[PDB]
């Protein structure tokens, strides 16, 4: 049965991940963005004021892909 | 009977997914990127229900 369960779980995973992608795409499009890399210090503000950081949101996209 | 309440369980997974879209459609209409105007009201739910019901009503009238 394990092959059947894997077959269900793969399509299930794409469907939930694809819902999450749509939610993230709306959430990123509606908001203002800031971009940074691994050379960040311990904690500091970025050049624009009041922006929201979502780089882990799109790094999770790469990792899941 | 227990079977009757038991049968309708299968609908809870695919219904949630519907709400999963319903939020994603409202958020863009929320205009949160620009400074939101206060105490102004607007809606899209009626648009959604008429979209979901009108083709069904048209088909039912055709059947009639
Ligand atoms: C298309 C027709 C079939 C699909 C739709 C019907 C099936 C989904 C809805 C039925 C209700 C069941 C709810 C889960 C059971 C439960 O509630 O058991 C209760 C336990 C407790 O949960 P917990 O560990 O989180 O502890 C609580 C922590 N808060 O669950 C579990 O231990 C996890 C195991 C989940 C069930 C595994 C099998 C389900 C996947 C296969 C079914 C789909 C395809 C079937 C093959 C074609
Ligand atoms: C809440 C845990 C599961 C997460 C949501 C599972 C996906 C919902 C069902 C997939 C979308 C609808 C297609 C199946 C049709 C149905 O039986 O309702
Ligand atoms: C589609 C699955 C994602 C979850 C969204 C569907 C159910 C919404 C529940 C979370 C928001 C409602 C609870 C917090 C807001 C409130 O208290 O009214
Ligand atoms: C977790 C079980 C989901 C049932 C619906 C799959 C399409």
């Amino acid at each position: 049965p394990g092959f059947h369960l894997n077959n269900l779980f793969i399509q299930l995973s794409l469907q939930m991940f694809m819902l999450t992608l749509v939610n993230l795409s709306s959430l990123a499009h509606e908001s203002i963005m800031c971009i940074y890399d691994r050379n960040k210090p311990k904690t500091d503000v970025l050049v624009p004021i009041g922006c929201y950081n979502f780089q882990p949101a799109v790094d999770w996209v790469r990792r899941y892909t | 009977a227990h079977r009757t309440n038991l049968i309708m369980a299968e609908i809870i997974p695919c219904a949630i997914y519907a709400a999963g879209c319903f939020i994603a459609f409202t958020f863009i209409n929320a205009q949160t990127g620009v400074k939101t105007t206060d105490d102004d009201r607007v809606n899209s739910v009626l648009r959604i229900i008429i979209c979901t019901l009108a083709p069904i009503a048209v088909n039912l009238g055709v059947l009639f």
